[PDB]
């Protein structure tokens, strides 16, 4: 049986890059502040980056700290590097050219961050845009066949088809639509040959008023089905905490719970502590 | 050989109305891998198909 | 500030085409049915046809009855009838795809129509759960004898989804930061395409007057207060979160109300209750 | 005319700046107003850069 959490990943020594994607309101701006702040206590010798190309700077709103597009170092840690940007602002309706150009710069830019500084990113973490993931792009030279780009492109994709160096973290919720989208993810994210064996749940109520105790059922429901069909992946299982949650005190204290599958029974004073 | 993409095709749309007939939503785990299977199924054949284009 | 629900429309007398979108897990199959159900109470000299192109069918699930590719009557009423389709079933520019998909609905739609002898008056469009096909209507533009046969018919779609009185856009959405963030989104997107949209429903909503709803509750209402100074010119229906899934047309009708009548907790406490079992 | 254009970019250029300093989660109504405003101004600008283009 697959362990159900993210230690595996949270302690690699392979992977340069992690996506990480979900549509919905789906806690995953947490789950990507989460992961990235795991991975930098358990390497500290590592340097970590975690970008955002969500225009509203919510890797800011998260931290409830103001980043921006020249990566900086989280108050509270020495490892961890926040980056807020925008390709398309510092950016032929063929399918793919918009986001390789897009993606693209990015990297371009990343590098700058890595040149004109002096120490240099270990592992960057994505965190895929609420407009989607701009991954489409991976297939951009199949449909090709100007060269300069299909030229760019290979040199990346050969790299996030490496199940060593990259994969992607799927985030999503005990729910009809939000898992029915999840599947149609990971189709997509394969017809890519990229690697995904990981997905993070949110928002389990684990209730043992009224409203909670009848959420659950549906929640429990779809629960069970999720069992059945990714025995292959880890699927870590994570609680909701009532309210919002941000902070890197309170992140970092949420974010065990990739690590060490979250037990109710158990961990559950831990849960109190973040709802106050 | 076009005796085989036969048998599939009878397969594709046998088990896609099996599939439309069953609470997607009540039988989460079962729609799925069947949507899968059917997903299977729709590219063996034009492998098969593209064959017989010759 | 305009009528914070639906009545508008429900009682329109001239509305054809009906949209209903919103993406992520919106309660917004119960909101399409709703809305249908509550129109064919409010015009039954008329008849109402609520399509869904979902592989999943959800019209059956929400209704607990089993629907299919030839448009039939909701057992219970006698002017709703639902449909449940898959175009997919039946030159990679953007248009080509969606245009010819929705097209093709529109002909199999008026299939059941002559073959029938009995035709529907207004339609209502769930749209899939992977978002609307919409895009075809501004196809024209950024657009060989076969070519035309399209691009006139697409002109002639247009021409009638183009028509504030004729079709309309309705937005389902939930009190949060992401939902609303992409629910402007799409207004934007409706109405980059001349199509008419000034009605948005907010799912989900708690009201409460444990402990975490009463915490979950604060942020709904935060976002409440944003919307209210955000879409002035709209009808934007407020509604209850009843506790649990809500299927089966007596139900779906005693909830639809509140599309209406716009919901009141104080007031109409009692009723949500009564669905709550 | 040009001079007409350059006095709108700024506006442009300096309401993008400011949005991009504000919470738009603490903040919604504003921060979308203002993105609505920005979109606005791109639109007039290319009206504007076309006329140019002659
Ligand atoms: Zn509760």
């Amino acid at each position: 049986t697959v362990e159900p959490n993210l230690h595996s990943l949270i302690t690699s020594t392979t992977h340069k890059w992690i996506f990480v994607g979900g549509k919905g309101g789906v806690g995953k701006t947490t789950s990507s502040c989460s992961i990235a702040i795991q991975m930098a206590l358990s390497q500290p010798n590592k340097q970590f980056l975690l970008i955002s190309t969500d225009p509203a700077h919510n890797l800011s709103d998260a931290f409830g700290e103001k980043f921006g597009k020249d990566a900086r170092k989280v108050t509270g840690m020495n490892n961890l590097s926040c980056m807020e940007i925008d390709p398309s602002a510092a950016l032929g309706s063929i399918p793919g050219i918009d986001e390789a150009l897009s993606f693209m710069e990015v990297m371009k830019h990343i590098k700058r961050q890595e040149q004109g500084e002096g120490e240099t990113f270990d592992t960057v973490i994505f965190d895929t845009a609420p407009t989607g993931h701009t991954l489409r792009f991976l297939q951009l030279p199949n449909t090709l066949s100007l060269n300069e780009l299909k030229a760019n492109v290979e040199t990346i994709r050969q790299q996030f088809t490496d199940p060593d160096l990259t994969t992607f973290v799927c985030v999503c919720i005990s729910e009809f639509l939000s898992l029915y989208e999840t599947e149609r993810l990971i189709q997509e994210l394969i017809s890519y040959d990229m690697d995904v064996n990981s997905i993070i749940v949110n928002q389990l109520l684990f209730a043992e008023c009224k409203r909670c105790q009848a959420r659950w059922k549906m929640q429990k429901k779809y629960l069970d089905q999720i069992d059945e069909l990714y025995e292959d992946f880890h699927v870590v299982k994570m609680p909701l905490c009532a309210g919002e949650i941000r902070g890197l005190n309170n992140l970092t204290k949420f974010s065990q719970f990739l690590n060490k599958e979250y037990n109710p029974i158990t961990d559950g004073k831990v849960i109190y502590e973040l709802e106050d | 050989l076009s005796k085989k993409y036969l048998a599939k095709v009878k397969e594709r749309h046998e088990l896609k109305e099996f599939n439309n007939s069953i609470s997607a939503q009540d039988n989460y785990a079962k729609w799925t891998k069947n949507n899968r299977k059917l997903d299977s199924l729709d590219k063996e054949i034009n492998n098969l198909k593209d064959e017989i284009q010759s």
